[PDB]
C-alpha cells in the first residue's frame, strides 16, 4: 500500500494505489483505499484493511451524531482525536495506518495516525509499505505555496513511485480533492497506467465439455398460493 | 478413549466401541461401555480426553431426557445432532473445551429410516453410511468402502463390523481388548453379548 | 495446526451477462483423511447465495447465524434482502468477532431483483470486502483459482457459456490441491430461475 | 530524542531536537517534541510517541479543569499529575518527560520524570537517547541565574552536540522560553547549529 | 504416498502410486515410485524423493560391481545389506527413506526387504508404505492368498492403491504396476486414478457412498 | 544468528514439444518488498543444445549453473568432444544437487532441450537432487498459479467432447512451437496480474534441431 | 432490583398474602388424590363453561415431572408451569448427581421449599 | 556467524550514456552512535573502476586489502599490466561475489552489500551488486540499504530501462545522485552530510569527488509546525 | 523393539522376546526373532532402538565367531558378556551411541552351569536368576520374586513364563503379538515352536 | 572503563582510571591499564580484562621479535599487529583497545581498535563505557597543536566527567606522557580532580 497526503494553497489532497494483497498474491486489482469520514473529512489507510475500515466508519458514525449535536460541521481536529484515542485503548492490536485530511470552519487540515495512536502534524505525508519509495518524490518536489494543480500533480507521481518500485503497491490512482469553500472531489481511478494487454487466445469453450451428473431447478422464490 | 465406528445398513444403526481404558502404563480395565442411551431411539458413542468424555456425554443424555418429559415427545436424530453440535461448537471457544468426538446412531421413527452422525470435538457434523474417529478410519475406511451396500441386513452389517475389527486387531499397536456392539433399530436399542 | 486447511475446501463465484455463477467442491476432510464428499458449502437466503470455506465447524455455525438473522430481516422489513445489504452483515458479522475469529472465507453472490444487476463479493476471515466485477476465489487452492481465473475469465458471457468457464476453473483447480475434490457443485444464477449442476471428476 | 529544560534568572527555557524514528527510517524530520498542558507550563517529550501523547493530552484535560475550579496550578502539581500517570501505569508505558513552568511566586522550575515515575525536582535537566552524550558538556558548562541569551546558547550548543553524536536525534532545534514577558518560540535550522 | 509390494506364488506384486506434494500444493500427478535398480530388482521410494533415487541408482551400480567380481547374480539378502548398512552410516545426518527391496533369485525364491533410513532391514511377505499405507493394508488382509493367480494378484495391487489413492488426500494421480519374475520384473503400465475409479466403481459395485 | 539463505523470488516454465523444447523465465529479481533488478537473466544457454534454470536463491542458482556449464566443458575434454544428450546431463546435474544433500542449493532447476530421437524434452529438479523427466512444468513464486492452467490446455484435463457428456475425453493433439508461446506468454501475463513478485519482461529460449532462439517480451512493471 | 417486601406479618400474626394464595387455590378446579394397595389415581375437575375447546393441545391438568412421578394441582395455571417446570429440571439433576431417580418425598420436599422461598423472599408475590 | 559492529549505510550509483556513477556517505555507524565522520567507503582500482562497500567497516578494510593485493599480484610478470592486461571492472567484481559466496559458504560472512562501478576496455558501462549471501544483480540503478528503497525510486525516473542510458547526459546523472543524497540524509537516521562521489567516464576516465556535502536543504517550513494536534501555540 | 525376558533354572537358560514390530502408526511384521546365536552355547536377546539393536548383535555375533575360529574355542558365556559390556561402555560416550540393550543366556560347559546376564545400553551387567529390559519387570518380577526357585526344571520354568506373559497380554496398552520363546542348555540352542 | 589518548606538540599522552569491575563490586580499584607493549608505544585497555592482557602480551612479544630483527617498529605497525589479532578472533574477543605512540619522523599518533577490529586513525581518541558520557565535552574542548600542560588538563578534566558519571569508572586517574624526551608516568588522585 502507498497513500499520500499533500497541503496546497485553499486545501488539502490525499491519494492512494488500488493494489489490496494475501501475502504474495493480489487478491483485488482495484481496492478502493480512499475512505469518507465525514462529506469534507476524507482519509487513507494502510495496514490490515479490514481495521482501517472499521474504524473509519466507527469514527465517522460518531462523527455524523457529533454534528448533528452540535449542529455544526464536522472538524479534522475531532475525527483526529476520536481515532487516536480509540486506537491508543486497543494499544497497536488494531492495525490502522491513517491519513487523515479535510476541511471545515477552522480551515484545512493533515495529520497522520498510526496503530498506536501516535499522530503528527505535516503539510506532505505519507503511510504503507511504499511511503519510502513516495516520499523519496515528496521530499525531492515538494514547495511552499503549492496549487492545486501542482499538489494533484505532486500526489499521484509520488504514488507512483509506490506502484512502480513497491511490490506492495500497484494498478491505478485515487484522489481526493478537499479546497476550501468547495464540495470535495472524489476522484477515482485518477490514472490507469495497468491496463492488461490482450491475451493471444481466446479460452471460451465449446458448449458441453464439462461433464455433468445431475440437474435441478433451485427453489428460490416462497412458498406459493393455492 | 480409543476406537469407535459406526455404520448404517437398511434398517438400522450398529454402534462398536472398545473396551479398554488405560491410565498410561497400565490398562485399569477391560468391560468400559462408551457409550449413553440419550432416548429410546438415540445412542451415543464417544470418545477423547479422560473424564470430559463421560462429563459430556452425560450431560447431554440429561439435558435430552429433559426435553421428553417437558414436551412428552422424542427428537429426532437430527434434531438430537443439531444439539450436540452447537453445544461442541460452543465449547470450542470456551475457557477449557471438551476434547470429546462423538457419533449418534439414532432411528427416526417418523421417516422409518436409520440415521448416523459423526460429530468431532469442534462441533464438525456430518451424516454418513459409515464413520469413525481417530485413527479408526484409516485401517476400516478401504474394507467399507468395497464391501458397504445401502440395503445390507443387520447381520450383514455385523458381518462387516467383524471383518473391521479384525484388520484394528491385527495391524493397531494397541490392544483396545475388543468392542461392545449395540445395535439401534424401530424396537430401540440393544446390545450384542457375544461378538 | 492452521484452522484454515484443516477440513479444505474451495469456492468460486463468476458473472456474465445478466447473470452470476458460484461453485464449491464437495470435500470434508481431517487433515490427509477424507471424511465426506456431500459436505456442500453453498447456501442460499431468498435469492442470495453465500459461499463458505475454512475450518467446517465455523462454516456450519455461519450457516445456520445468517439464516437467523437473515430470518429476522424478513419479518421486520417484509421483503428479501438483497445481496448489496447482506455483504454488509457478513462484513459487521465477523468484525464483532475481531480477537476471536471465524475462520473462514465467506463469498456473496446474487442478482439485485430491482435493479437486476449481477453483484459478487468476498471477505478475509475479519471482515474486509473485496467487491470484484470480475470473479471471487476462496480456499485452500485460492491460488490455483487465482490462476485458472485470470485467463479463463472473459466478461459478458452468456449463462451456458459461463457454466463452463467456472466449472473448468474449479475442476482443474481442485485437482492440483490435495485438500479438494471429492465432488462439485455449480450455480448458475439469473433474475427469475436458479440451475443447479452437480459435476462429474475425480475422486482422489 | 534529545531533549532538555534550563531556568534562568528570568525564568526557564525547553529544548529539543525535531527527529522521529521508526528504526533506522525517520518518520518524521520536523516534529514538535516541547508541548503544552498549560499557558505557562510545558513539557518535553521522550520514548513512546503515543505513551506520551497520551499522558500530555490527560494532563492537560487535568489541569483545564483544576484552572476552572481553583485557579492557576503551580508547576509542581502538574509534575505530580505528570507522576501519577507514569508511576501507577508504569508496566504499560515508555515515557520520559521533562515539566518545566513559570510561576510569579515560585518563578522557573523544572521537574524530570524519568521511566520508573519518579520525581526530581532540578536546576536543569536533559532527557532523551542523546543525552548521554552531553552529560559532562552540560555539567562542566550549566551556571544558576544565567540570561535569556546564555541560556539559548547553552541550549543551543548543548542539543547541538546531542544531535551530532545520537543518531536517533536531529532536524532542526525548537525552542519555548518561559517568563513573566509571556511565550516565545524559536526554532533554529541545521546550517546555524552544525558550525557551532 | 502409498507404496506396496507382496509375496506370492508367481513371484512378486510391486505397486505404487504417484503424487507429489509439497504441503497441499501438488508438485506432480507423474512421479516414478518405482525405481528399477536392475532387470531384476526393484525398489520403492517412500519418504525422502532424492534420497530414495540416488541411492537406489548407486545400489544398482553396487550389484552390477558385483555381478562382474562373483560372476554371479546377486542375492536380494545382499542388495538388500549393501543398502542398509549405507544409511545407517548416515544415521542422525536426516536421511528419509522407507522401502521395498523386491527380487527373485534361484537360492531365495521372490524376496522382499523393508528398508529404513534409521536402519531397519526387515525381511517379509506383505509390506506397506506412505501415508495412506493403512488403507491399502486393509484391502491387502482381507484378499491375499498365496495361491493367487499373477492376473488377480496384479489387480489385488492396483486395487489396494486405488483404496489409499481415494480416502488419502496425499495419494494419487495414476497407478504404477510390476511382476516380479525370476527372469526378471515385468511392467504393467500406468493407470490413471480418476479413469481407474470409475471402472472399479461399476464393474464391482464398490464405494456405493460415492455417487457416479 | 546469521541465515545463509534468501528468496529471489522469479518463476520459470519449461513446455517440452514433439520436435522442441522451451524454457521461459520472468526478469525479475527481487527481495522481499524490493525490486533489484527488471531484467537479469534466469535462463541460460549451456552449449550442446541444453538450456537450463535455477529458481530461488539466486547465489545458489547462479553456482549450480556455473558449476554445469562447466561440467560440460569437462565432459567435452574427458570424452572425445562427445555432445552431452540431455538424459546424461540430468543424472550428472542430481550428483552436483545431491553433492550438497546437508547444505543444499536452494533452488528448483528445470533444464530443456532435445532426446537423443530429436523429441522435445525437459526435466525437473528438486533442490537435493530427485528428478523427473516431464511434459510441462512451472517452477518457482507463481508455479501454483500457472501448472493448473497448463493442465487444463495443454494436457486437456477435465474437458470432455461436445455431446458425449463425459463419455469421450477431447483428443491430445499436438501442438506448434507458436501455439505453446502463445499459452507461455498468457501464463505469465495472469501470473503478474496476481502475483507480486512475477513481471517486468518475459524472457524465452527455444530448442529445435536447428539450435537455440531467443523471444522477449514485456510484462507489466508495477 | 425491586426488592419490597410483599409477603409480611400482621398484628394478629398472620401472613396476608400467603392466605390470600389460598383462595387463589380455593377458586381453582377440583382436583383429588387417592391411593389404593398397588396403585395411586389422580382426579381433576374440567370446568364446562369452556367448548369450542381443542382438548388435543390445551394443556393437560396433570403433568409427569419424572417417567415415576406426576404432579397435578389447583389454582393459577400460570404459576403451576414455573413450579413444574423447576420440579423437571430438578428431577434430571438428581438422576445426573445421585445416579438415581428422586424419592417422591424428596420431589414433594424440593417443591414446597420452592414455595416457602417465595414467602419470603424480597420483590416476589 | 558474527553481527556487525562499526557500519557504514547506503552506497548509490548509476548509468549515463558515457560511464557510470557511484557516491556513498564518509560515516562510520556504532549502533545509534555516529561514532567516525571520516570514513572514505568508495575505494578506487586503478583508473577505471570504483568500489563502493556497505556494512561492517571492519570487513570492509579487509576487502580494501584484498583489492590493494590484486593490484600487485596482476602487476607481477605482466608487462602489459598498465595496458592490455589490466584489471578490469569485471574481473574485480568476479573475485569479490566468488569470495562472498565462498564465506556464505563456510557460515563466516563479509557482512556487507558492495557495488562494483567502472567501464570496460570496450568503453561499456560496467554496473553490478554483491552481498553478504553472494547474492548478484546488475541494473541500470543500483542501490544498498536505505539506499534501495528511497533512491532507486528517483534514479528510476531518470534511467528507467537500458535505452534511457544514451539518452541520459553525465550532468543529469550526476544531479539526480547529488538530490538522491539529500533525500537520503533527511530520511535514514545512521547517514551524514558529508559524501563522496565518483564519476567513471570513458572519454573523461576517473574524477574523485572528496568532502562534499548535502546543500540546499528546505527547514524553514519546521517554524509553521506545531503540537501534534490540536495544540496551537 | 519391547518386551524380552530371561530365566535361569537347574540346567537350563530360557529367553523369551516379543514378536512385534512397529513402525509408528502400524504394525509391519508379527513374526520377529529378537536373537542372534553367538557361540553354541551361547544366545544374545536385543532392544532398544530401531536399526541399532541389529547392527550391534551381528557385529558381536561376527567378534564372537571369529574368535571361536582363531582359537578352535569357545568362549565362557562370563567371557562373552564382558566383551558385549566393554563394547557397550565405550559405546555410550561415542559420537552417536548404541541405543540397545540386551540379555545374554549362556551354559558353560566347563562348570556345568547355566548363566544368564543382564546388559543395559549404558553397559551395566548384572548375573541374575531371572531378567528383563524395558517395562517388563514391572509386570513380572512380583510373579518371579514368588514362584522362582533354583531347582526348577526347564517344564517348570516355561510354565511360570507363560503366567509371566499372560500377565503382561493383561495389563500392557500394547499388542506385542507373542512371543518366540528359546532353551540354552548343554546341548546347545533350541526353539520353542507352540507357545 | 573511560580511556582516552590525545597527541599534542610535543607527542601524545595516554589517560585513563583504574577501576575494574565483576558486576557492582569493585574487583580491583588501583588497576593499571595504560600497557606498554614497545619503549614509546602503548595502549590503552577496555573490555575483557583478560583478553586485553592476552592480546597486549602478544603483541608485545611481537614488537620485540620484530625490534631483534627490523629495529624499532611504527605506530602504525603496532596498531597493526592489535587489528590483526581483534579482526582474525573477532568471535572470541571483547576488546576496546587504543594504541599511542612516539616515532622522531611521525611524531604523537594514536589509532583506535573498537570491537569490531577496525582500525582508524584519528587526533584523539576516547572509548570505554564512560566515554559515551563525554563525547560532547572533548569535541568542543580539542584542539590540535595543544601543549603538554594544556592536554594534560584536557584528560584530567575529560576522564573526571566521565567518573563522575560512569559507575563503571574510579578510582584515580593514571596517564602516560610519550614525548622525545622520553617515558613520564602522572599519577591524580580523587580529590584533586573532583572538586575539578
Ligand atoms: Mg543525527
Ligand atoms: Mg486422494
Ligand atoms: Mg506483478
Amino acid at each position: 500500500t502507498t497513500i499520500v497526503g499533500v497541503k496546497f494553497n485553499n486545501g488539502v489532497v490525499i491519494a492512494a494505489d488500488t493494489r489490496s494483497t494475501q501475502g504474495p498474491i493480489v487478491a483485488d486489482k482495484n481496492c478502493a483505499k480512499l475512505h469518507r469520514i465525514s462529506p469534507k473529512i476524507w482519509c487513507a489507510g494502510a495496514g490490515t484493511a479490514a481495521d482501517t475500515e472499521a474504524v473509519t466508519q466507527l469514527i465517522g458514525s460518531n462523527i455524523e451524531l457529533h454534528s448533528l449535536y452540535t449542529s455544526r460541521e464536522p472538524r479534522v481536529v475531532s475525527a483526529l482525536q476520536m481515532l487516536k484515542q480509540h486506537l491508543f485503548k486497543y494499544q497497536g492490536h488494531i492495525g490502522a495506518y491513517l491519513i487523515v485530511a479535510g476541511v471545515d470552519p477552522t480551515g484545512s487540515h493533515l495529520f497522520s495516525i498510526h496503530a498506536d495512536g501516535s499522530t503528527d502534524v505535516g503539510y506532505y505525508l505519507s503511510l504503507g509499505s511504499g511511503s519510502l519509495a513516495a516520499m523519496a518524490v515528496l521530499e525531492s518536489h515538494w514547495k511552499q505555496d503549492l496549487t492545486k494543480e501542482e499538489a494533484i500533480k505532486l500526489a499521484s507521481d509520488a504514488i507512483q513511485a509506490g506502484i512502480w518500485n513497491d511490490l506492495g503497491s500497484g494498478s491505478n490512482v485515487d484522489v481526493c480533492v478537499m479546497e476550501i469553500g468547495k464540495d470535495a472531489e472524489y476522484l477515482r481511478n485518477y490514472l490507469t497506467p495497468n491496463v492488461r494487454e490482450e491475451k493471444q487466445k481466446s479460452y471460451k469453450f465449446p458448449r458441453g465439455t464439462t461433464a455433468v451428473l445431475k440437474e435441478s431447478i433451485v427453489n428460490i422464490c416462497d412458498i406459493q398460493e393455492e | 478413549m480409543d476406537i469407535i465406528l459406526g455404520i448404517r445398513v437398511q434398517d438400522s444403526v450398529i454402534l462398536a466401541s472398545s473396551k479398554a481404558v488405560t491410565r498410561g502404563i497400565s490398562v485399569l480395565k477391560d468391560s468400559d461401555d462408551k457409550t449413553r442411551q440419550l432416548s429410546p431411539h438415540t445412542l451415543m458413542s464417544f470418545a477423547g480426553e479422560a473424564g470430559d468424555t463421560v462429563q459430556f456425554a452425560e450431560y447431554i443424555q440429561a439435558n435430552i431426557q429433559l426435553y421428553s418429559i417437558r414436551e412428552d415427545y422424542e427428537l429426532s436424530p437430527q434434531a438430537v445432532s443439531s444439539f450436540v453440535r452447537q453445544e461442541l461448537a460452543k465449547s470450542i471457544r470456551s475457557r477449557r473445551p471438551y476434547q470429546v468426538n462423538v457419533l449418534i446412531g439414532g432411528y427416526d421413527k417418523k421417516k422409518n429410516k436409520p440415521e448416523l452422525y459423526q460429530i468431532d470435538y469442534l462441533g464438525t457434523k456430518v451424516e454418513l453410511p459409515y464413520g469413525a474417529h481417530g485413527y479408526s478410519g484409516f485401517y476400516t475406511f478401504s474394507l467399507l468402502d468395497h464391501h458397504y451396500r445401502p440395503d445390507m441386513t443387520t447381520e450383514e452389517g455385523l458381518d462387516l463390523l467383524k471383518l473391521c475389527v479384525q484388520e484394528l486387531e491385527k495391524r493397531m499397536p494397541m490392544d483396545f481388548k475388543g468392542v461392545i456392539v449395540k445395535i439401534v433399530d424401530k424396537d430401540g436399542i440393544r446390545q450384542v453379548d457375544d461378538f | 495446526s492452521d484452522p484454515s486447511s484443516i477440513n479444505g475446501g474451495i469456492v468460486v463465484a463468476m458473472t456474465g451477462k445478466d447473470c452470476v455463477a458460484i461453485a464449491c467442491d464437495l470435500r470434508l476432510g481431517s487433515q490427509s483423511l477424507g471424511v465426506s464428499n456431500k459436505f456442500e458449502k453453498i447456501f442460499h437466503y431468498g435469492h442470495v447465495f453465500l459461499g463458505i470455506t475454512g475450518l467446517a465447524t465455523d462454516v456450519t455455525t455461519l450457516n445456520e447465524m445468517f439464516r437467523y438473522k437473515t430470518n429476522l430481516y424478513k419479518l421486520k422489513e417484509e421483503r428479501a434482502i438483497e445481496p448489496e445489504t447482506f455483504t454488509q452483515l457478513v462484513s459487521s458479522s465477523l468484525y464483532e468477532r475481531r480477537f476471536g475469529p471465524y475462520f473462514v472465507g465467506p463469498v456473496v453472490a446474487g442478482i439485485n431483483s430491482k435493479s437486476g444487476k449481477p453483484f459478487i463479493a468476498g471477505f478475509d476471515l475479519i471482515g474486509c470486502i473485496d467487491e470484484a466485477k470480475d470473479f471471487i476465489v476462496s480456499g485452500t487452492a485460492s491460488d490455483q483459482l487465482f490462476g485458472m481465473c485470470e485467463s479463463l475469465y472473459e466478461p459478458n458471457l452468456e449463462p451456458e457459456d459461463l457454466f463452463e468457464t467456472i466449472s473448468q476453473a474449479l475442476l482443474n483447480a481442485a485437482d492440483r490441491d490435495a485438500l479438494s475434490g471429492w465432488g462439485a457443485v455449480v450455480y448458475i444464477i439469473k433474475k427469475d430461475e436458479v440451475v443447479k449442476r452437480y459435476l462429474k471428476m475425480r475422486q482422489d | 530524542t534529545s531533549i532538555m529544560a534550563v531556568t534562568f534568572k528570568d525564568g526557564v527555557i525547553l529544548g529539543a531536537d525535531s527527529r522521529t524514528t521508526t528504526g533506522a527510517y525517520i518518520a518524521n524530520r520536523v516534529t514538535d517534541k516541547l508541548t503544552r498542558v498549560h499557558d505557562k507550563i510545558w513539557c518535553c517529550r521522550s520514548g513512546s510517541a503515543a505513551d506520551t501523547q497520551a499522558i500530555a493530552d490527560i494532563v492537560q484535560y487535568h489541569l483545564e479543569l483544576y484552572t476552572s475550579q481553583y485557579g492557576t496550578p503551580s508547576t509542581e502539581t502538574a509534575a505530580s499529575v505528570f507522576k501519577e500517570l507514569c508511576y501507577e501505569n508504569k508496566d504499560n508505558l515508555t515515557a520520559g518527560i521533562i515539566v518545566a513552568g513559570y510561576d510569579d511566586k515560585n518563578k522557573g522550575e523544572v521537574y524530570t520524570i524519568p521511566l520508573g515515575g519518579s520525581v526530581h525536582k532540578l536546576p536543569y535537566a536533559i532527557a532523551g537517547s542523546g543525552s548521554t552524550f552531553i552529560y559532562g558538556y552540560c555539567d562542566k558548562n550549566f551556571r544558576e541565574n544565567m540570561s535569556k541569551e546564555e541560556t539559548v546558547d547553552f541550549i543551543k550548543h548543548s542539543l547541538s552536540q546531542a544531535i551530532k553524536w545520537d543518531g536517533s536525534s536531529g532536524g532542526v532545534i525548537r525552542m519555548v522560553v518561559l517568563t513573566a514577558a509571556g511565550v516565545e518560540r524559536l526554532i533554529f535550522y541545521p546550517d546555524e547549529y552544525e558550525q557551532l | 504416498t502409498t507404496t506396496l509390494a507382496f509375496r506370492f506364488q508367481g513371484g512378486i506384486i510391486v505397486a505404487v502410486d504417484s503424487r507429489a506434494t509439497a504441503g497441499n500444493w501438488v508438485a506432480s500427478q507423474t512421479v516414478k515410485k518405482v525405481i528399477e535398480i536392475n532387470p531384476f530388482l526393484l525398489g520403492t521410494m517412500a519418504g525422502g524423493a532424492a534420497d530414495c533415487q540416488f541411492w537406489e541408482t548407486w545400489l544398482g551400480s553396487q550389484c552390477r560391481l558385483h555381478e562382474l567380481r562373483e560372476k554371479e547374480r546377486i542375492s536380494v539378502a545382499a542388495a538388500s545389506k549393501i543398502l542398509s548398512n549405507l544409511v545407517y552410516q548416515y544415521k542422525g545426518a536426516g536421511l528419509s527413506m522407507g522401502t521395498m527391496i523386491c527380487g527373485y533369485t534361484r537360492k531365495e525364491g521372490p524376496t522382499i526387504y523393508y528398508v529404513d533410513s534409521d536402519g531397519t532391514r526387515l525381511k517379509g511377505d506383505i509390506f506397506c508404505v506412505g501415508s495412506g499405507q493403512t488403507f491399502a493394508y486393509g484391502v491387502l488382509d482381507s484378499n491375499y492368498k498365496w495361491d493367487l493367480s499373477v492376473e488377480d494378484a496384479l489387480y489385488l495391487g492396483k486395487r489396494s492403491i486405488l483404496a489409499a489413492a481415494h480416502r488419502d488426500a496425499y495419494s494419487g494421480g495414476s497407478v504404477n504396476l510390476y511382476h516380479v519374475t525370476e527372469d526378471g520384473w515385468i511392467y504393467h503400465g500406468n493407470h490413471d486414478v480418476g479413469e481407474l475409479f470409475w471402472k472399479v466403481k461399476e464393474e464391482e459395485g464398490s464405494f456405493n457412498n460415492v455417487i457416479g | 544468528q546469521f541465515n545463509p539463505y534468501g528468496d529471489n523470488g522469479g518463476t520459470i516454465l519449461g513446455i517440452a514439444g514433439e520436435d522442441f523444447a522451451v524454457l521461459a523465465g520472468d526478469t525479475r529479481n527481487i527481495t522481499d518488498y524490493s525490486i533489484n533488478s527488471r531484467y537479469e537473466p534466469k535462463v541460460f544457454d549451456c552449449g550442446d543444445n541444453i538450456v537450463m534454470s535455477a529458481n530461488g536463491f539466486a547465489a545458489d542458482g547462479d553456482a549450480l549453473v556455473k558449476r554445469f556449464k562447466n561440467s560440460v566443458k569437462w565432459y567435452h575434454f574427458d570424452h572425445n568432444d562427445k555432445k552431452l544428450s540431455i538424459n546424461s546431463a540430468a543424472r550428472n546435474i542430481q550428483h552436483l544437487l545431491y553433492g550438497k544433500r546437508f547444505f543444499p542449493y536452494y533452488v528448483h532447476t528445470i533444464i530443456a532441450g532435445l532426446d537423443e530421437d530429436g523429441k522435445g524434452a525437459v526435466y525437473s529438479f528438486d533442490p537435493v537432487g530427485s528428478y523427473e523427466r516431464e511434459q510441462c512444468r512451472a517452477g518457482g513464486a507463481a508455479a501454483s498459479l500457472i501448472m493448473p492452467f497448463l493442465d487444463n490446455q495443454v494436457n486437456f484435463k477435465n474437458q470432455y467432447e461436445p455431446g458425449t457428456n463425459g463419455k469421450v475425453k477431447k483428443p491430445l493433439k499436438y501442438l506448434s512451437v507458436e501455439e505453446v508461446i502463445k499459452l507461455v506468454r498468457d501464463s505469465f501475463t495472469s501470473a503478474t496480474e496476481r502475483h507480486i513478485q512475477v513481471g517486468d519482461g518475459l524472457e524465452i529460449l527455444i530448442v529445435t534441431k536447428d539450435g537455440v532462439r531467443k523471444e522477449f517480451y514485456e510484462l507489466k512493471r508495477d | 432490583g425491586y426488592d419490597r417486601a410483599l409477603s409480611i406479618f400482621s398484628p394478629d400474626g398472620h401472613i396476608f398474602q400467603v392466605e390470600y394464595a389460598l383462595e387463589a387455590v380455593k377458586r381453582g378446579t377440583c382436583a383429588v388424590g387417592v391411593k389404593g394397595k398397588n396403585c395411586v389415581v389422580l382426579g381433576c375437575e374440567r370446568r364446562s363453561t369452556l367448548k369450542l375447546q381443542d382438548t388435543r393441545i390445551t394443556p393437560s391438568k396433570v403433568s409427569k415431572i419424572d417417567s415415576h412421578v406426576v404432579l397435578s394441582f389447583s389454582g393459577l395455571n400460570a404459576d403451576s408451569r414455573i413450579l413444574i417446570e423447576k420440579a423437571r429440571v430438578e428431577a434430571q439433576s438428581h438422576r445426573l448427581t445421585l445416579e438415581d431417580p428422586v424419592t417422591v418425598e424428596y420431589l414433594t420436599r424440593y417443591v414446597a421449599g420452592v414455595q416457602q422461598r417465595y414467602t419470603q423472599s424480597g420483590g416476589v408475590r | 556467524t558474527q553481527q556487525p559492529i562499526v557500519t557504514g549505510t547506503s552506497v548509490i550509483s548509476m548509468k549515463y550514456d558515457n560511464g557510470v556513477i557511484i557516491a556513498a556517505d564518509n560515516l562510520g555507524s556504532y549502533g545509534s552512535l555516529l561514532r567516525f565522520n571520516g570514513v572514505e567507503r568508495l575505494i578506487p582500482v586503478g583508473d577505471n573502476t570504483v568500489v563502493g562497500i556497505s556494512g561492517d567497516i571492519s570487513d570492509m578494510q579487509h576487502i580494501e586489502r584484498l583489492l590493494k593485493d590484486l593490484v600487485t599480484e596482476n602487476a607481477y610478470d605482466n608487462p602489459l599490466a598498465d595496458a592490455e592486461e589490466a584489471l578490469e571492472p569485471s574481473y574485480i567484481f568476479e573475485y569479490l561475489a566468488t569470495v562472498m559466496y565462498q564465506r556464505r559458504s563456510k557460515m563466516n560472512p563479509l557482512w556487507n552489500a558492495i557495488i562494483v562501478a567502472g567501464v570496460q576496455s570496450n568503453g561499456d558501462q560496467f554496473l553490478r551488486y554483491v552481498n553478504l549471501l553472494g547474492v548478484t544483480y546488475s541494473s541500470p540503478t543500483l542501490a544498498t540499504g536505505f539506499g534501495a528503497h528511497m533512491a532507486n525510486p528517483l534514479l528510476r525516473k531518470v534511467v528507467d530501462r537500458e535505452s534511457d542510458i544514451p539518452k541520459t547526459t553525465v550532468q543529469v546523472a550526476e544531479e539526480a545522485i547529488v538530490n538522491a543524497m539529500r533525500v537520503l540524509y533527511y530520511r535514514d537516521a545512521r547517514s551524514s552530510r558529508n559524501f563522496s562521489l565518483a564519476i567513471i567516464d570513458k572519454n573523461t576516465g576517473l574524477t574523485f569527488k572528496k568532502n562534499l556535502q548535502v546543500e540546499n536543504m528546505k527547514w524553514d517550513f519546521a517554524k509553521d509546525i506545531k503540537g501534534y494536534g490540536t495544540q496551537k501555540i
